[PDB]
């Protein structure tokens, strides 16, 4: 493939990887999460450009407006993890 | 007249797992109405 | 088999819609005509057996099984009503029902053409016993009986279903009338090896075969007086009536397969009877004495002749009135003395000369004195297998002389001696006892006259 | 007058028992035609 | 919650799911899953406390990680094949990758972990909606995209989703807990005859709702969340221990009840494939669920548990829970054995 | 002059199974264990 | 319309009934302190709805006919032996006092309720609220065992959390000397074998405890004996409350519907009375609790849901 | 996994015994660390040390099992002359079992992994030779 695929693909798994390997704060994962939504959005819109399918034009658009729209929910979730514990450590969620 | 299941049967279930462990020695029972206190 | 199947469907309705104190006398009257007319199954062919429709049909190995399996629906009931008589109605109603819903899966088992169904039917008997026994037994470790005997069953039966849906894949068919006309001979082969033990592997438990049996024991002394009734006498009897049936398409293989299970069953059976010779439980002796008789039957199915295969029949319509009428016998002593303990309540001919009667005739049929059907039963299959080698005659005459020593050490032990100073509450026998006892061995005994009707299909 | 309190099931309610009814009856009717429909329409469709 | 809230948001959760199984486009089935997501977190988080919290947090992040592998595999898919038409993946590793985001939405093993977390943590109406209707969005996926799936995945995640379930309720004492395990144990079921037959992969997840829909049902008609709280119906209302009997059974596969059906369909497919060995050891690994069902029947129904003095003015007091469809759902989850053939409606 | 032993194997399984720290960091980690393991030992992205 | 969602969506809500004259009132005080006296005058000039005191009893006075059952569906406690013999080996004091906070806190959902359907204040006397003054006497005199006191502080930390402290706490003031001065008059065989170490406990615990809780959240009045037999003067200082503390304030619509559905089950209101705590003092064998289960359903009236029971006169039944 | 297992079949019974050797013990060390890797990942090691101590435990466990296996299995092929014979994976299950009570230091386990081993290993040789499949392809 192209070289560029190389490297999209290379970060999309640097933060699914960064995703799965959590530190302590919550917030870092979610940054891993709108990391890989980026690169999604990268090689989506290279593949659309590239093969100039005009209509899927629009589809990182719909990928970037729900994305966000999900991203606003984890950190609805962060905040009211915060206000639980003054903290968004990931270890005070062991109550389960 | 047949048994039935007297306090000391009935609180093998009551715990935190069936089956203790040294692992699971400090598990306790969830709060009755899910609300841990704050 | 829908004039047996709907009437004992009725049965629940008649129950349930019975005045409070009618239960008993309306479920055992009806009960008893239903029995009454299982006796038109006895038309049966010397060639063709009787085939009803696609799904039942009833030749001479089910008829004398569906018989014994109708008459003992009114004797549990009549067995059951005394220590139930505490218990709420609604309580008792449904006791009731899970031994008619017991009938109603029994009966259809085995006419059952298509061996699926007979499986499903096989299996569906699991939960009204079990319930029986978990809900309406005495004693704490009636739970672990309950496990013992549910997981023993299924360890067995998964894989029989395995095999049944393989047979039918392959063959086409699991009507076994068709299997009579397409079975085909089976290879040796690792994979033959493995059909072959998981078509038989769940008969085996149930019968049971020895090393797999101590279920049993444990299910029998916590079991209600009703559920050691049906087990003994027919649950066993499915797995020996699955073992007839499937070793159809068995051949040859089962010319080297049996031989682990001969000797398990050929050594077992003495094991047995002299572990009953050291029992302390009343029902744990006969429920040892099941295991040491039903070796019998699965030594007289694996060697395959047309002798065996009717004294296996006939031992097992024996063993199931006999077996079944010394659990009733311990049964009324234990509900005198509230123990199940041999040794604890002697000298009872003293106290009770009737009941001792029948003791001694439940002994005498225990140890097969001819020409009750138990000794017919019992020597076609010494006949044949002595045949079959003639070296086992040495362990088969060794199996007389234990259980005789056993089975009139229980009526010596029990019944003679000197009576126990401090049991003062021993009532003389109700009628009720009396003619539970009676409507035992007196059928077993009129068997005598006319025992053809017992010996199955190879008659 | 037993109850101290009115029970909510005191008094049968006759708009739902009436619904009720006109369900079972409407459904049942609903059914029976269409049976005969089809069984015309299949004696129809093979020439019987 | 306002009740028409509460109302938009059950038919945002079940538009979600619905467009993910009428949609033809990747993107879509994306969306669907996405517009699902968003819809159901408010519904585990409506108690407030602790634990919901919790409980939600770690289902968006699984969900949403789920959802990101997902649109990888999509895209993947459009660059190999130039198209977004949802069906068979023209790429082995979008099918995989793909595989993946779908077993860890159904949190089958060892993508399982959540599962037993999230429904614990969540109310017994929302647990119901958790185990129940979320199945549907991914199992429709998978029943398109599955001449694709590698059979050695699909069939190791099956097998472990068996013995995980299995293994994990006999440890259980909530009933939650175990209604998580019992789900994960009955996807491996029902991912396992899903590259032999897909109609008994439907048939196996229809079932697996009805009785599923028929437990949680009763916990809630009593407010049981654990075995002991059960272990009180006895003295309070004696024919929900029948009932919970005889669904305990039919879940457990005991003839004649209708929970033997799938098992006993999914056996017959597989070895008509000459797979053996495979549907014995399910089978036979099955035996541990009936092993802590056999256990819940013997504190709640089959005998009787010591009683508290304030459960007598319980007496005094009718159930005034809805308890909707239950006597329809309890009828199906345990009388359907003699109608199995109706099953060929799912072909 | 065994039914405890399957027993005892199953009780011990379970308690490997269900004795979880319930902490998400160690959850999450497993989950790159099963995809590095799913591609290096046995291919299935192949 | 039985009360429900729908119900609310088609403007059953709570805003709409309450006015300011929507009040939960509850009188405190120790024994023979006139607040019974004192809660029925407020109740009357006030137009409020009047609960007596939750005795052994209040569950059968709202079900059924209304009349008490037989001693042995409470589970035989009785106020009189916790009298005759305070540290009973039957356990009889705990069960008792396990038995009247339930009692209670069935009276204040009935209380709770009627003020959320109707908007008429209510007047109670005592409350789960002030329950436990009785509980603390008992544990501090030797009664109780302290795993009854811990049993009683489970059940409360997961009952009393759903509810709404009452509006305005009115404590009637008797010192332990007169109380038991009172008492001696009264003539009560059984109640004349209290101590003053009992009732002074009794005082202790509204006083250290209950009234310094109360005015965090509610509107307290105090009066003495003497200030409490002017009930115009204690209505007109109601009257003149301003309501400026509490969580009343935080309440809406949707926040009360919530409580109405609340209030309006009784067996989710009774859930957690019942949590299966193994106490010796208020388990029950199997075999009695079934046994007396049979007889209660024999009862007249109670074979059946309210309205299917033939056997006193409910018709229709086929179509119901 | 499929290299090392097609590696392991490719050699003829009771031929190469140090070959075959290579083969289990390689099988039983990757498996060894599987678990390894999710024991550490699940249950943490107290120190980074401990969790290198732990990995070395379990995966020498693993891999002595299979090397006694792969050692014992063939040489009993080889010296019984009796190649396609189950027998020999059935001493060979055995023997690797008794490895794992020693490891263990149980008599119990040793017992019964002999038992399950010896059966498990066993039917594997007949799986072989009857051409049973685990994973089926689908055909109908
Ligand atoms: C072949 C495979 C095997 C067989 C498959 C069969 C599948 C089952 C079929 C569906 C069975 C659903 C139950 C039928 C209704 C029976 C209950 C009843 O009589 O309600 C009468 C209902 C009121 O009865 P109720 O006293 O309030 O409570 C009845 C049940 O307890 C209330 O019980 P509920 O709380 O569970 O609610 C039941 C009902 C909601 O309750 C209802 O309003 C009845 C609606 C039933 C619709 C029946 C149509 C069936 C034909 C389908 C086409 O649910 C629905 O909305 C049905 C959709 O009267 C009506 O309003 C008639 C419906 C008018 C439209
Ligand atoms: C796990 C153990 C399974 C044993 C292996 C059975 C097997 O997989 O054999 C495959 C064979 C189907 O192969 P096929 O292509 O159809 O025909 C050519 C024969 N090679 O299958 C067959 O030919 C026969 C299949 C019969 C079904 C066997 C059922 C399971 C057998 C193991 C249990 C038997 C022991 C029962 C123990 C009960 C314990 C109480
Ligand atoms: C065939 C299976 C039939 C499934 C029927 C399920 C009936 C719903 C369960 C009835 C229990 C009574 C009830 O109240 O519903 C539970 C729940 C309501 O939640 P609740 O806590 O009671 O109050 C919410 C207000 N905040 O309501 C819910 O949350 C909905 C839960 C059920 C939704 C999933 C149903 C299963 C999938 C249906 C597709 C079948 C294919
Ligand atoms: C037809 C094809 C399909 C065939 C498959 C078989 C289907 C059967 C399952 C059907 C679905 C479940 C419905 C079962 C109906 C149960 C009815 C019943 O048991 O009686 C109810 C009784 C009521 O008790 P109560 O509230 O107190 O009112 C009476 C006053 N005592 O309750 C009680 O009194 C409680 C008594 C204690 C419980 C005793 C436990 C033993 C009774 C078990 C009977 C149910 C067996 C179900 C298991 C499946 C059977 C194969
Ligand atoms: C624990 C026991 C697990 C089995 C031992 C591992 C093994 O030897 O099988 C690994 C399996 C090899 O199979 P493979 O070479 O990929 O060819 C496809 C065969 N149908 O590799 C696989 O593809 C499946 C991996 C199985 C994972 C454990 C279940
Ligand atoms: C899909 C493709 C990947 C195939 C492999 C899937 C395996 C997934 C296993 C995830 C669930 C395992 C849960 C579990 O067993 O707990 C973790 C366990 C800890 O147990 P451990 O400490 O090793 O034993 C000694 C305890 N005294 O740690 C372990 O040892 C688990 C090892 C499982 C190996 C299989
Ligand atoms: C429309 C479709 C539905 C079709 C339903 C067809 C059957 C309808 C039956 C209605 C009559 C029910 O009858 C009602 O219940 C039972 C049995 O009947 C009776 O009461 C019963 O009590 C006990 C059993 O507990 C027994 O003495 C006896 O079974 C009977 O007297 C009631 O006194 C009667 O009022
Ligand atoms: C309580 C349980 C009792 C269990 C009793 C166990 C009995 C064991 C029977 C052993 C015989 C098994 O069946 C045996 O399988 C092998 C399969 O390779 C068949 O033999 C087949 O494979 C071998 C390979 O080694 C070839 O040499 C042979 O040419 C081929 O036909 C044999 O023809 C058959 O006899
Ligand atoms: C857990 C981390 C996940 C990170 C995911 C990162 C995205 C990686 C996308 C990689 C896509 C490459 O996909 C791979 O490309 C090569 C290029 O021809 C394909 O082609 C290869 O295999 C096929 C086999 O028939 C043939 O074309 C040829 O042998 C070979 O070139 C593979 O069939 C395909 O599987
Ligand atoms: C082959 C098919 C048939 C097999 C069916 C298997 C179904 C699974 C059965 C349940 C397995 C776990 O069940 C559990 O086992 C262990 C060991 O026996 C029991 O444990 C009990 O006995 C062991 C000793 O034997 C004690 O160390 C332990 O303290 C005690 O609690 C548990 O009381 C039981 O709940
Ligand atoms: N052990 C115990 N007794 C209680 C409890 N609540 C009330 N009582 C008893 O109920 C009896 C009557 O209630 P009281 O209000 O205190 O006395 P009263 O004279 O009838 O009422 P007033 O004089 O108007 O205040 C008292 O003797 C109390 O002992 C309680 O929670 N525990
Ligand atoms: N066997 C599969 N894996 N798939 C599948 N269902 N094939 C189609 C075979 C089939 C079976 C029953 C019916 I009714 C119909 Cl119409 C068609
Ligand atoms: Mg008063």
């Amino acid at each position: 493939m192209s070289m560029v695929y190389m490297n999209i693909m290379m970060a999309f798994t640097v933060s699914l990887v960064g995703l799965l390997m959590y530190r302590s704060h919550l917030m870092s994962s979610l940054l891993c999460l709108e990391g890989m939504m980026l690169s999604l959005f990268v090689m989506a819109a290279l593949t659309i450009l590239n093969s100039h399918f005009t209509l899927a034009s629009m589809m990182p658009i719909i990928l970037l407006v729900f994305a966000a729209c999900e991203a606003a929910l984890g950190l609805s979730l962060l905040v009211m993890v915060s206000n639980t514990y003054g903290t968004d450590y990931v270890q005070n969620l062991n109550l389960l | 007249r047949q048994w039935q299941p007297d306090v000391e049967w009935a609180e093998q279930y009551g715990g935190a797992v069936m089956y203790p462990t040294k692992e699971t020695a400090h598990w306790k029972p969830p709060p009755w109405n899910d609300v841990d206190p704050p | 088999m829908l004039k047996y199947i709907i009437p004992t469907i009725m049965l629940m309705p008649l129950t349930w819609l019975s005045k409070n104190n009618m239960i008993w006398v309306n479920s055992t009257a009806h009960s008893l005509l239903i029995s009454f007319t299982s006796l038109l199954l006895m038309n049966q062919f010397g060639d063709n057996s009787l085939n009803f429709s696609l799904l039942f049909f009833s030749d001479s190995l089910s008829t004398p099984l569906l018989i014994l399996t109708m008459w003992l629906l009114p004797l549990m009931l009549m067995a059951s009503q005394h220590h139930l008589s505490k218990e709420n109605l609604t309580r008792k109603k449904l006791f009731i029902t899970m031994l008619i819903s017991l009938q109603l899966f029994l009966i259809m088992t085995f006419t059952a053409m298509e061996l699926i169904l007979f499986y499903i039917l096989f299996e569906a008997t699991l939960v009204p016993t079990l319930i029986i026994i978990t809900r309406w037994g005495n004693q704490t470790e009636r739970l672990n009986a309950g496990l013992y005997f549910l997981f023993y069953t299924l360890a067995g039966s998964l894989p029989l279903l395995v095999a049944l849906i393989y047979i039918q894949n392959t063959v086409g068919s699991l009507n076994f009338l068709m299997l009579q006309y397409w079975v085909q001979p089976v290879h040796n082969s690792w994979s033959n090896v493995f059909m072959w033990l998981a078509c038989m592997m769940a008969f085996m438990v149930k019968m049971p075969l020895y090393g797999l049996h101590l279920w049993l024991p444990k299910a029998h002394v916590e079991a209600p007086i009703a559920g050691s009734m049906v087990l003994a006498a027919v649950l066993l009897k499915l797995g020996g009536y699955g073992m007839l049936r499937i070793t159809l398409i068995l051949n040859p293989m089962t010319d080297f397969m049996a031989y682990p299970f001969i000797m398990l069953s050929l050594w077992g059976m003495i094991m047995t009877s002299s572990i009953c010779l050291r029992q302390t439980d009343l029902k744990s002796l006969i429920a040892y004495s099941s295991v040491s008789h039903m070796a019998l039957v699965i030594v007289a199915i694996l060697i395959q002749t047309p002798w065996s295969y009717m004294g296996a029949t006939a031992l097992m319509i024996a063993h199931g009135l006999t077996s079944s009428m010394l659990f009733c016998l311990a049964n009324s002593n234990y509900e005198r003395i509230h123990s199940r303990t041999m040794i604890l309540a002697r000298g009872l001919q003293t106290l009770l000369p009737l009941m001792a009667t029948w003791w001694l005739l439940a002994s005498l049929t225990n140890l097969a004195l001819p020409p009750t059907i138990n000794l017919i039963g019992e020597l076609f299959v010494v006949m044949s297998t002595f045949s079959w080698s003639n070296i086992t005659i040495i362990l088969m005459g060794v199996n007389m002389v234990i259980t005789a020593l056993y089975s009139l050490y229980m009526l010596i032990m029990t019944q003679r001696g000197k009576y126990t100073y401090h049991i003062n509450n021993i009532s003389p026998s109700f009628t009720r006892e009396n003619a539970l006892m009676s409507l035992h061995i007196l059928p077993l005994l009129l068997l005598t006259l006319n025992p053809k009707i017992i010996l199955g299909p190879l008659y | 007058k037993f109850y101290i309190q009115e029970p909510p099931h005191g008094s049968p309610n006759w708009l739902k028992v009436g619904l009720t009814l006109g369900t079972s009856v409407f459904l049942w009717i609903y059914l029976i035609k269409q049976h005969n429909e089809d069984v015309l329409e299949y004696k129809r469709r093979n020439g019987l | 919650m306002n009740p028409i809230i509460f109302i938009i948001i059950l038919l945002t959760i079940m538009l979600g799911t619905i467009i993910v199984m009428i949609s033809s486009h990747w993107l879509l089935v994306w969306i669907g899953f996405e517009m699902n997501m968003l819809a159901i977190i408010p519904i585990m988080m409506k108690n407030h406390n602790p634990r919901a919290t919790e409980a939600s947090t770690k289902y968006f992040l699984t969900q949403s990680t789920a959802s990101m592998l997902l649109m990888m595999a999509v895209i993947i898919n459009l660059m190999f094949s130039g198209q977004w038409t949802v069906m068979k993946l023209f790429n082995p590793m979008a099918s995989m990758l793909m595989t993946m985001a779908l077993a860890m939405k159904l949190g089958m093993a060892p993508f399982h972990f959540w599962v037993p977390e999230v429904t614990q943590g969540i109310p017994l109406s929302s647990g119901l909606i958790l185990l129940t209707w979320q199945k549907l969005a991914p199992m429709s996926v998978l029943y398109q995209i599955f001449p694709s799936i590698n059979l050695n995945l699909i069939l190791t995640l099956s097998v472990l989703s068996i013995l995980i379930g299995g293994w994990g309720g006999l440890n259980q004492t909530q009933l939650r807990k175990i209604m998580a395990y019992s789900s994960i144990a009955h996807m491996g079921w029902m991912t396992a005859v899903l590259p032999y037959n897909p109609t008994m992969t439907l048939l196996n997840l229809i079932i697996y709702i009805i009785m599923t829909s028929t437990m949680f049902t009763m916990f809630m008609a009593n407010s049981t969340t654990t075995t002991l709280s059960l272990s009180h119906t006895w003295n309070k209302t004696p024919i929900m221990t029948v009932l919970i009997l005889a669904t305990l059974l039919s879940m457990g596969g005991l003839p004649p009840l209708s929970g033997f059906m799938p098992k006993w369909m999914i056996i017959q497919e597989m070895t008509k494939n000459n797979s053996i060995i495979l549907p014995t050891f399910m089978a036979i690994t099955a035996l541990l669920n009936l092993y802590f069902y056999m256990r819940l029947t013997y504190s709640t129904t089959l005998t009787m548990f010591p009683s508290t003095n304030n459960m007598k003015m319980k007496w005094q007091f009718p159930l005034m829970k809805k308890m909707t469809f239950l006597p329809t759902m309890v009828v199906l989850s345990t009388m359907m054995l003699p109608l199995t053939p109706m099953l060929s409606v799912l072909e | 002059k065994l039914p405890k032993t399957i027993s005892l194997a199953q009780m011990k399984a379970s308690t490997l199974v269900t004795n979880q720290k319930g902490l998400i960091k160690l959850y999450f980690l497993s989950f790159l264990i099963t995809i590095l393991i799913s591609m290096i030992l046995f291919n299935f992205h192949e | 319309l039985q009360y429900g969602p729908l119900a609310y969506i088609l403007g059953e809500k709570a805003t709409k009934k309450m006015t300011e004259k929507s009040k939960l009132i509850t009188v405190d005080g120790n024994i023979c302190s006139g607040k019974s006296k004192l809660a029925k005058e407020i109740a009357e000039k006030l137009g409020l709805k009047h609960f007596p005191e939750a005795g052994i009893h209040y569950v059968d006075s709202t079900t059924g006919d209304g009349k008490p059952l037989p001693v042995q569906f409470s589970g035989n406690c009785s106020l009189e032996k916790f009298y005759d013999d305070p540290k009973s080996n039957d356990g009889n004091s705990y069960r008792l006092q396990a038995w009247l906070y339930a009692s209670r806190l069935l009276q204040y959902a009935d209380a709770l309720e009627h003020l959320l359907s109707t908007g008429q204040g209510v007047v109670l006397e005592r409350s789960i609220y002030s329950d436990f003054v009785f509980l603390e006497a008992m544990y501090r005199q030797g009664f109780i065992r302290k795993q009854c006191v811990d049993h009683y502080n489970q059940v409360k930390k997961v009952t009393i959390c759903e509810y709404l402290p009452p509006h305005v706490v009115v404590y009637v003031d008797v010192p332990v000397p007169e109380v038991q001065s009172r008492i001696q008059k009264k003539g009560n065989p059984h109640e004349m074998k209290i101590t003053s170490a009992y009732l002074q406990d009794i005082e202790n615990a509204y006083k250290g405890t209950f009234l310094p809780e109360m005015s965090e959240k509610c509107e307290v009045l105090q009066y003495s004996a003497w200030e409490a037999q002017d009930a115009e003067k204690v209505v007109e200082d109601i009257e003149y409350l301003k309501y400026d503390k509490g969580p009343w304030l935080d309440q809406n619509d949707r926040k009360l519907h919530k409580l109405r559905m609340l209030v309006q089950d009784k067996l989710e209101v009774l859930n957690y009375t019942s949590i299966p705590v193994f106490l010796p003092e208020v388990t029950v064998g199997a075999h009695q609790s079934d046994q007396v289960f049979q007889e209660f359903t024999e009862l007249p009236g109670r074979k059946y849901r309210a309205g299917y029971n033939e056997d006193v006169g409910d018709k229709w039944i086929w179509l119901k | 996994a499929k290299t090392v297992l097609r590696q392991y079949w490719d050699i003829p019974e009771g031929t190469e015994c140090h070959r075959k050797t290579y083969a289990t013990t390689s099988i039983g060390g990757a498996a060894g660390l599987v678990v390894s890797a999710y024991s550490v990942a699940l249950k943490t090691p107290t120190s980074f040390l401990e969790g290198v101590a732990r990995t070395g435990r379990y995966t020498f466990t693993a891999a002595a099992i299979g090397a006694i296996f792969g050692l014992t299995s063939c040489i009993s092929a080889q010296v019984r002359e009796k190649p396609d014979d189950p027998l020999n994976y059935l001493i060979g299950g055995c023997a690797g079992g008794l490895i794992l009570g020693a490891r263990t230091r149980s008599y119990g386990i040793g017992a019964a992994a002999c038992a399950y081993m010896g059966l498990t290993a066993a039917l594997v040789k007949m799986g072989q030779l009857e051409g049973w499949q685990v994973f089926a392809e689908p055909k109908v």
